[PDB]
């Protein structure tokens, strides 16, 4: 009876078995990575069944199995939510993780600590499953912090490198800035609604006030790398390529957008929070695309692409289309994970080279990665009838036909054009020109793990969009009618971006040199935000931490007031009392004076 | 309660009659047995209390503190086994005698049905700690530190005694049960204001409160490892226990008398968390982190709400365990480096991987990672303060961020990076140190399964 | 410009010593002396010890302990459409009101 | 990676290969022990250009303080071998 | 005629742009020679203490101990009450306290007034 | 790196460093090979028009203005080799470098494995043990009065001698130890 709950819990629990076995003998052999990969594939195959049951019937469930503690009138229990979002996002994440692990078995073969890398990946996967399936705010916070800790531990994978540690600390700092708003939201919800459970929160909040939603938006901006707190995501590429492909591309970074999606009953009741979300998403996507258009590191460009897609999804949330944002999450997972996988294959085949200035003719030298990246870039740019079209096209149609900010609409259009433009830049600078790498050619794709892992994501990015779009029940009203020019606006702007980017890139062939302009310097240096914001605030804080707090107050004035003043006064009194020459003349003169004073004073 | 006090007393003749090469084994085994016996007190009841006799009683606030105090001694013995190796048998027996006397005084203090007996034992705890700090301390500043650790405390508590006897001249009794049942409000008067100050400043100074915390970095830096353990883990919680016990008679004056202390604590948490960012010493960093956590607990106690009390109790227990483990790790590093400086020893995960894992777990626990009891207390106090005022969260949020920063900073400077080339006396970690780390860290993760055991009487 | 003779001599000696040390860093064929002592099928056993047993345990735990308490597992009620039949009652649900169908 | 363990012979062959493609040096006159401004009559700018050409050839860049005193192909080979820890 | 680079505290001036690394005088060369000489003396001492096979400990650095003592245990003996120090201490140790006290007192006064008058909508505010 | 630094850099060294930096940033600007070759030859020519400048007060004004020009167009995102101090894999394998003296702390059970390597290890240790005693005297006699001026060490001058302070240079762990 009730196979749905049993299977939904079983996939999560069997994701945990290798963690327990990590203390056994298998962890000390070379079969551990294959063991973890097989476990993940089996979990995905098992979790495919609840998705089918939901698709056939619409089955929904919440499981409150273990009661943690009762604080007077508030009961905290281990509650799991198995709604549409959870049972739909488990298989996608599991499939992506399986592909990334199969890729890692080949990419990280030379790492002495590869079993630890695989167990770290599995721990991150478990934390993300906890975050996604959480039904109360406490479990959601547990997952929220677990994914952050796993990202911190995986970014600084190479402890010798200082830059990796700096990037990990930066990510922790920005995630804690988001955690401030998350804790604000939890505190307000428990103070007012008297429950961290989502059901009671939805029942007791007919019109949600500004404060809890502002806190949720702050947390979502913190973890999704919105414009205010963006640089940590581009900085997080110091870690190994699989970490960026799994964590900081498709799974962990969409957690803030998923948090905003989970609270869609409360988001539709507030109109100012929607405007703030729309503006934040628009500025994020535009700024990240403008930064990406002029970068030279492939990983940095793909990271900025991920940030732009996250900003677009935040725009979608701001225009009151949560299900469409979730759909875009699902498609972006596939194609962006495959894009990072192709980039990692290029880097590995090219002797640990990431800069595109030393990447030349790879269209023929290594064709499978070339065609995979071409398919992924076409899916990214919303080419019709691909995995990205069925989400991004609807995003554009919804944002064009909505009573929203016009500036945000313009920013979204320019962001899509710039997305097409830097996809063109990647293809042109990595696969079209003459070779520019060192003469010792070591290009090789002939490994079954790499080929199979890439081909699964190819099949995904080709057909999964159609399958998902045609196999889910409708959850929003369609834009049935459309102006002919407005219908093609996304396609027109994307084609215009292709044309302009290609025309501007083809000018580098010319035998003409010119110094960069102000706009190029602004865009190449990431808008100067990483410089100023990492030098002006921190220094000042650090300076104060030693000037006022440490030296001036703690070590000087707090020491002077109570203890040192007392010591000085007592020393002076002791000196005055004990400074007697030993003359009885003075002693008995004082005796006469006190005898005289007592009779007058006390009589 | 005598079934636990008597074995603690009998620990002394057993230590003094033991062989010159078997004192540590006997002390550790019998201390662990006493801790196992004291685990029975954890079975509290929702009713009044476990009133054993006229002199001793146990509550669900006293029970976790008693269990922690009993559990601390074996850890202190294992920590002190190393640096007392070249010590004469008589002096080692004296050290163990001081530790046993301190445990006995703390155990008698945590039950303390009568308030004057509570104060007498509260101050009796001051003598063995002072002797330990001033006698078995490596540096020359220890004496000065000891002086501070004495006088501050006494300066806080000498008025309290007068206040205490004054109460017994008016109320007629100092039994906590009669005090609770016959509580009467304090009118808004200058005399009542000064009685409130006399009652509160005694426990504020030992917690410590920001501005009265100058003795704590000195005492923790200059004391031996066992002294640092007992000061950070248990001796700091005496102020919180005393405040939660004595605030039953200060209402409703506290409703307006807690403003200076709330402001001082809410700003001193930020000040000490920022001080931790720029510190050249590990022990000072740990001490200032302890100051920040105790300031948060002070805020919780001053709010005076059920969630505040629950969070305060949980945070005291979790902070005691975490600070003890951090001090143990710092001492393990110091015993090899002999310098006590963060930047001299670097890149230790290449040489000591399991110690690096212990450092990571301790830093995560200090960083208040869910679902640890650290974050349980943190969130309880934060929500209670939010109910008290919606603006406090801002300060609290800042503190949280800063906390994580310095924690990971302590993890990154000492463990990550390149090792120091000219240090070639880094021997592999002994089984004793690893066992100490495990015995510190496993109780935390086991208590997070059953939080109600440390949530206090208001659960 | 260039190396001085002392620099050349020191460099040559240091590189000779370095090459000798690096060659000494190699391993003999028997160098890792391991002391021995003892005290479809793969997928078949994997599917039993890693999938079937967790399914059994969770099914037991949910069916006989979790559902023993009220409101632990709550299912959203199934969607109801005109013309359906309820298994519990057996009564047929009335259809629509034959709206005018044209294109 | 699957990178082969380059040897001293390979390093010397690649150094000579890079030097012979430099048409300012006579291919039939250049030797492994040939000096730059003395045996070949080059200039300092040509020396730094050779240094950079080898830098691109081997995928690693030599510091200026060490580059400005690498004057023979043999000592360039030996410097690269010492940097890459080549056995034979 | 290119735009000129303006050095700042957090973005200093490059060595190649130093207007003092050109107007070279024999005194400057002598100073550089003495700096190299003392640096070489220290390096030779450290290398002699470092390659000794009979050493089985940490090489004590007087500079590190001196830095730690200066940062920690020398601040007070060189402290002198001055108008700058007094004003900075008073500000940084008093102003934030009264600022936060005023903010929280105003907020709580508004909250208590709203409790007394009665329109705050305290529904479901059970746990406090 | 391996060579000791001097008290100062001459005009020749500064000119060479500027030329190398300009070429590197030019190839960063000029991505393609033919364009880079053309512009590098052109910049070498424009750098060569003032080779034979005689007076030093005029040759120092040319390089001073060349350092003001390079800064203006220095490509704020230059190309860096992966193992360079700015590269993506600069200190990637720095945590795998374990010192040799750590092998002195191995358990005898672990030292039962690899016996020949350890035998060679005591051989090397003995060699160092006599060599250091020789090198102390050699370096003490060869040093000038008042202390060294440059941190360049002399080589070995006798037959059985080894260069002073050689243990920590030849016993580098590896480039990629693991
Ligand atoms: C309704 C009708 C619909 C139809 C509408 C009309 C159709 C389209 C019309 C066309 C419109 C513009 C098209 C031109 C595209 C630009 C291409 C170009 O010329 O770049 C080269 C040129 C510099 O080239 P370079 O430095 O010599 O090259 C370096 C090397 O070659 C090294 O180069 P590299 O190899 O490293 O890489 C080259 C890279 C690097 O190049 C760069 O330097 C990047 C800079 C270019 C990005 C700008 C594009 C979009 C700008 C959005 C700005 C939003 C507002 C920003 C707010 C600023 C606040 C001050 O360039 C690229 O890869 C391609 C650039 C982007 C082209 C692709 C997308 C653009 C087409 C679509 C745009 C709009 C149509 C959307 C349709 C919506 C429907 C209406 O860029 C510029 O000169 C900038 C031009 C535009 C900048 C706008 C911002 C100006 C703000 C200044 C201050 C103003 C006052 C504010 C006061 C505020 C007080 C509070
Ligand atoms: C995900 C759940 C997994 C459940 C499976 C069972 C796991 C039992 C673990 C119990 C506690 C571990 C003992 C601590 C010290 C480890 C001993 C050691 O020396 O390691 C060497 C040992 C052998 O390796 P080796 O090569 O010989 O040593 C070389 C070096 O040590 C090199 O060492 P390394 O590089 O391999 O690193 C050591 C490793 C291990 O060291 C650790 O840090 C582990 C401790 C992490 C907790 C940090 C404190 C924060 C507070 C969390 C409190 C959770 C406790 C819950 C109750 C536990 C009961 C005791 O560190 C990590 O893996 C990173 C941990 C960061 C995870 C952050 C996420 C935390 C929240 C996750 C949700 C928890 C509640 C779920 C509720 C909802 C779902 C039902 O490796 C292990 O044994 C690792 C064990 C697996 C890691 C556990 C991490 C998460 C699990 C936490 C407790 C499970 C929650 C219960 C729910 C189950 C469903
Ligand atoms: C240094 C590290 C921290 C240590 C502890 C610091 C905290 C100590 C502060 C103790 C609480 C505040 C002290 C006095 C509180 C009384 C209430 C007062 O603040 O409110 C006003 C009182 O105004 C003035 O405060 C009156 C007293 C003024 C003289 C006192 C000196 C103030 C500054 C002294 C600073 C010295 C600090 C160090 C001491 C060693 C309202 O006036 P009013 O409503 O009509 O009368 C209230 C009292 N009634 C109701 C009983 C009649
Ligand atoms: C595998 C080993 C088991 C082998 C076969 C046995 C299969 C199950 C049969 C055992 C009997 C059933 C059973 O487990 O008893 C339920 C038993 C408790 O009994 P109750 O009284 O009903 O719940 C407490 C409230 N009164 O539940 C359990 O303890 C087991 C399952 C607990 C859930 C897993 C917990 C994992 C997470 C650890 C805690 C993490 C922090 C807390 C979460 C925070 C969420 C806000
Ligand atoms: C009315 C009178 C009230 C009296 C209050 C008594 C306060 C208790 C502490 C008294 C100590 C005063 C003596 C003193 O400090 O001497 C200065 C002394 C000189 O060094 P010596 O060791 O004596 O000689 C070595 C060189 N030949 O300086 C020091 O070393 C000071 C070191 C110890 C610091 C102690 C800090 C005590 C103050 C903390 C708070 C206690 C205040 C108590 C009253 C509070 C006010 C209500
Ligand atoms: C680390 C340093 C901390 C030092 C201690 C700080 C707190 C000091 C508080 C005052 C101490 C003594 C208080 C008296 C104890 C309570 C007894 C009481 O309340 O009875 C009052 C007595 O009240 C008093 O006598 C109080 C007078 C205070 C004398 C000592 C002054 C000490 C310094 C005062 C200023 C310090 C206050 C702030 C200190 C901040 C912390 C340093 C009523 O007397 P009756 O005559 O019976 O009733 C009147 C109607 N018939
Ligand atoms: C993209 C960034 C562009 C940056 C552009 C920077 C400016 C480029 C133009 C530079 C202008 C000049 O030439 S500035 C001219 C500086 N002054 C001199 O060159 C005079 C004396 N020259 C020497 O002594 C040299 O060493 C020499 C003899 C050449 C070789 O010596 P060798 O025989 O020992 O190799």
């Amino acid at each position: 009876m009730n196979p749905f709950a049993s299977l939904t819990l079983t996939t999560l629990t069997i994701l945990t078995i290798p963690i327990m076995m990590s203390n056994s003998n298998i962890y000390k052999t070379n079969l551990y990575p294959n063991y973890v990969k097989t476990t993940v594939s089996y979990a995905f195959t098992l979790s495919l069944v609840p998705l089918l049951m939901f698709m056939h019937t619409g089955q929904e469930m919440i499981i409150s199995n273990w009661h943690w503690m009762t604080l007077q009138t508030v009961e905290l229990s281990l509650s799991f939510k198995m709604d549409y979002f959870s049972v739909m996002f488990i298989p996608v994440a599991l499939f992506v993780t399986w592909s990334i692990m199969e890729f890692s078995m080949w990419y990280m073969h030379s790492d002495p600590f590869i079993n630890r890398f695989f167990k770290y990946l599995l721990l991150f996967l478990i934390t993300m499953m906890i975050l996604v399936t959480a039904n109360n705010l406490f479990q959601l916070f547990i997952g929220w912090e677990g994914v952050g800790i796993m990202s911190f531990l995986l970014i600084g994978w190479w402890h010798g490198r200082t830059d990796a540690n700096t990037a990990a600390l930066q990510a922790i700092l920005y995630n804690r800035i988001g955690d401030i708003g998350f804790v604000l939201s939890m505190a307000w919800f428990l103070t007012h609604s008297n429950a961290w459970d989502l059901q009671q929160i939805f029942m007791l909040n007919n019109e949600c006030p500004n404060m809890p939603l502002i806190g949720l938006l702050l947390a979502a901006a913190g973890k999704s790398a919105q414009f205010g707190l963006h640089p940590w995501l581009p900085s997080a590429m110091e870690g190994p390529t699989p970490v960026s492909a799994l964590l900081h591309s498709s799974t962990m970074v969409v957690a803030g957008v998923f948090l905003l999606i989970r609270f869609y009953p409360l988001m539709e009741t507030n109109k100012l929070v929607q405007t703030m979300t729309l503006c934040l998403g628009a500025i994020t996507t535009l700024f990240t695309a403008l930064c990406a258009i002029t970068q030279n590191d492939i990983k940095k460009i793909v990271a900025f692409s991920t940030s732009s897609q996250l900003g677009l999804m935040m725009v979608t949330i701001g225009i009151n289309q949560p299900h469409l944002a979730f759909l875009h999450i699902c498609m972006h997972a596939f194609f962006k994970a495959m894009l990072f996988m192709c980039s990692g294959s290029i880097i590995h085949s090219l002797n640990d080279e990431q800069d595109i200035r030393k990447m030349g003719g790879l269209y023929k030298a290594m064709p499978f990665t070339t065609t995979a990246l071409i398919i992924g870039s076409l899916a990214l740019t919303g080419m019709p009838y691909l995995t990205g079209f069925y989400s991004k096209d609807l995003i554009i149609e919804a944002v064009n036909m909505s009573y929203t900010n016009a500036w945000a609409l313009l920013m979204t259009l320019i962001a899509t054009s710039l997305t097409a433009a830097y996809s063109t830049r990647i293809i042109f600078f990595a696969f079209l020109g003459k070779p520019r790498f060192p003469p010792l050619v070591l290009i090789n794709e002939n490994n079954p793990l790499l080929i199979n892992s890439i081909k699964r994501l190819l099949i995904g990015s080709i057909f999964a969009g159609f399958i998902i779009s045609n196999n889910i029940p409708p959850m929003t009203v369609p834009n049935t009618t459309m102006p002919l020019y407005m219908k093609m606006t996304a396609l027109i702007v994307t084609i215009m971006g292709f044309m302009l980017a290609l025309e501007l890139n083809n000018t580098t062939y010319y035998l003409k040199f010119k110094y960069p302009s102000q706009t190029y310097k602004f865009s190449n240096m990431l808008g100067y935000y990483p410089s100023i914001m990492h030098r002006l605030p921190t220094y000042h804080n650090l300076s104060m931490s030693q000037k006022s707090a440490s030296s001036l107050l703690d070590l000087i004035w707090l020491e002077t007031i109570l203890p040192k003043t007392t010591s000085f006064i007592q020393m002076k009194m002791s000196i005055m009392v004990s400074n007697q020459k030993g003359l009885i003349k003075l002693y008995f003169l004082s005796f006469l004076i006190t005898i005289m004073i007592s009779m007058t004073l006390f009589n | 309660m005598l079934k636990i006090i008597i074995p603690t007393t009998m620990l002394l003749p057993m230590t003094w009659m033991s062989k010159h090469n078997m004192i540590w084994i006997n002390a550790t085994v019998h201390s662990l047995l006493i801790s196992l016996i004291s685990l029975s007190l954890l079975n509290q009841l929702g009713e009044n209390s476990l009133n054993f006799s006229l002199t001793f009683f146990s509550d669900s606030l006293s029970a976790p503190l008693l269990v922690l105090t009993t559990w601390l001694l074996p850890l202190m013995l294992m920590a002190s086994q190393s640096h007392l190796s070249k010590e004469t048998t008589t002096r080692k027996k004296l050290y163990i005698t001081m530790l046993i006397l301190l445990q006995l005084f703390l155990i008698m203090t945590f039950t303390a049905t009568e308030l004057i007996l509570f104060y007498i034992l509260f101050e009796a705890t001051l003598v063995p700690t002072l002797i330990i700090i001033t006698r078995w301390g490596n540096q020359t500043e220890r004496l000065n530190a000891g002086l501070y650790f004495l006088f501050y405390t006494l300066a806080g508590s000498l008025p309290l005694l007068v206040a205490l006897v004054y109460i017994q001249n008016t109320t007629g009794s100092l039994n906590f049960l009669i005090i609770h049942y016959w509580s009467h409000p304090l009118s808004n008067s200058w005399s009542n204001i000064f009685m409130w100050l006399a009652c509160i400043m005694a426990f504020m100074v030992k917690m410590p409160l920001y501005g009265l915390h100058l003795w704590l970095p000195k005492a923790h830096v200059e004391a031996p490892i066992a002294g640092s353990m007992v000061l950070a883990a248990v001796l700091l919680k005496l102020g919180g226990y005393g405040m939660m016990r004595i605030t039953t008679i200060l209402n409703p004056l506290t409703n307006y008398m807690a403003y200076p202390f709330l402001m001082l604590s809410m700003w001193g948490m930020i000040m000490t968390s920022s001080i931790c960012l720029r510190q050249t010493d590990l022990k000072s960093l740990i001490a200032y982190s302890s100051v920040s956590h105790m300031a948060l607990v002070i805020v919780a106690i001053m709010i005076q709400t059920p969630w505040s009390f629950m969070g305060a109790t949980a945070l005291m227990i979790a902070h005691g365990l975490t600070s003890s483990m951090l001090f143990c790790l710092a001492n393990t590093n110091y015993e090899r480096v002999h310098s006590r400086t963060m930047i001299l020893a670097r890149g230790l995960q290449t040489l000591l991987p399991l110690m690096a894992t212990w450092w990571l777990v301790a830093s995560l626990t200090n960083l208040a990672l869910p679902p640890s009891i650290n974050l349980i207390g943190e969130l309880f106090i934060i929500t209670a303060s939010f109910s008290w005022s919606n603006i406090t969260i801002i300060l609290m949020g800042m503190n949280m961020m800063i906390t994580a920063l310095y924690s990971l900073y302590m993890l990154i400077t000492t463990q990550r990076g390149k090792y120091t080339h000219h240090i070639n006396n880094i021997k592999p970690s002994f089984t004793r140190e690893n066992a100490l780390m495990a015995l510190h860290i496993l109780p935390l993760l086991l208590l997070t399964l059953n939080p109600k055991m440390i949530l206090g009487p208001l659960y | 410009s260039g190396y001085t003779p002392d620099e050349k001599l020191r460099l040559q000696q240091l590189r000779e010593l370095r090459r000798r040390w690096l060659k000494d860093q190699e391993l003999s064929p028997r160098e890792p002396v391991l002391p021995p002592r003892r005290v479809t099928y793969r997928h078949s056993i994997f599917a039993v010890t890693h999938v079937l047993i967790p399914v059994w345990i969770i099914h037991y735990y949910l069916k006989y302990h979790v559902t023993a308490k009220p409101y632990t597992v709550v299912e959203r009620k199934p969607r109801i459409f005109p013309g359906d039949t309820i298994l519990e009652t057996g009564e047929v649900i009335p259809l629509m009101k034959e709206f005018p169908d044209q294109h | 990676s699957d990178a082969p363990p380059l040897t001293l012979e390979a390093i010397k062959d690649r150094v000579l290969y890079v030097l012979k493609l430099y048409d300012k040096i006579d291919p039939e006159k250049l030797s492994v022990n040939s000096h730059f401004m003395k045996d070949l009559g080059l200039d300092s700018l040509d020396q730094v250009e050779i240094i950079m050409a080898m830098e691109d050839e081997f995928g690693f860049e030599i510091p200026d303080i060490d580059a400005e005193k690498l004057m023979c192909p043999q000592e360039i080979v030996d410097y690269i071998a010492d940097k890459k820890d080549v056995y034979e | 005629s290119f735009p000129k680079y303006k050095p700042s505290r957090l973005a200093t001036l490059p060595a190649t742009l130093d207007p003092a690394e050109y107007d070279i005088s024999p005194e400057t060369r002598k100073a550089q020679a003495e700096r190299l000489a003392i640096r070489s003396r220290l390096k030779r001492e450290y290398l002699l203490q470092y390659n000794d096979p009979n050493r089985l400990g940490v090489i004590e650095d007087p500079a590190l101990i001196r830095w730690t003592y200066a940062r920690s245990a020398n601040i007070y003996p060189n402290f002198r009450p001055t108008p700058k120090t007094s004003l900075l201490g008073a500000l940084f140790g008093i102003g934030p306290l009264f600022f936060w006290y005023y903010v929280f007192k105003t907020d709580r006064d508004k909250k208590e007034k709203l409790i007394q008058e009665g329109k705050l909508d305290q529904t479901f505010n059970i746990s406090y | 790196a391996f060579s000791a630094p001097a008290a100062y850099l001459t005009h020749q060294q500064k000119v060479l460093r500027l030329y190398k930096r300009a070429l590197r940033h030019l190839e960063s600007w000029c991505v393609h090979r033919d364009k880079y070759r053309y512009f590098a030859c052109l910049m070498r020519a424009r750098f060569d028009e003032h080779k034979n400048e005689k007076d030093m007060v005029k040759a120092t004004q040319l390089l001073r203005q060349a350092e003001e020009e390079f800064w203006y167009g220095q490509h704020p995102q230059p190309y860096i080799f992966p193992e360079s101090p700015g590269g993506t894999s600069y200190e990637r394998y720095e945590c795998y470098k374990v010192p040799e003296w750590c092998l002195d702390d191995w358990h005898p059970s672990e030292k039962a494995m690899y016996p020949d390597y350890f035998a060679k290890r005591e051989q090397w240790k003995r060699l160092r043990r006599e060599s250091w005693e020789r090198e102390v005297k050699q370096l003490q006699e060869e040093t000038p009065p008042g202390g060294p001026r440059t941190e360049a060490l002399p080589p070995a001058r006798k037959e059985g001698d080894l260069p002073p302070l050689w243990w920590h240079i030849v016993t580098r762990p590896r480039e990629r130890p693991m």
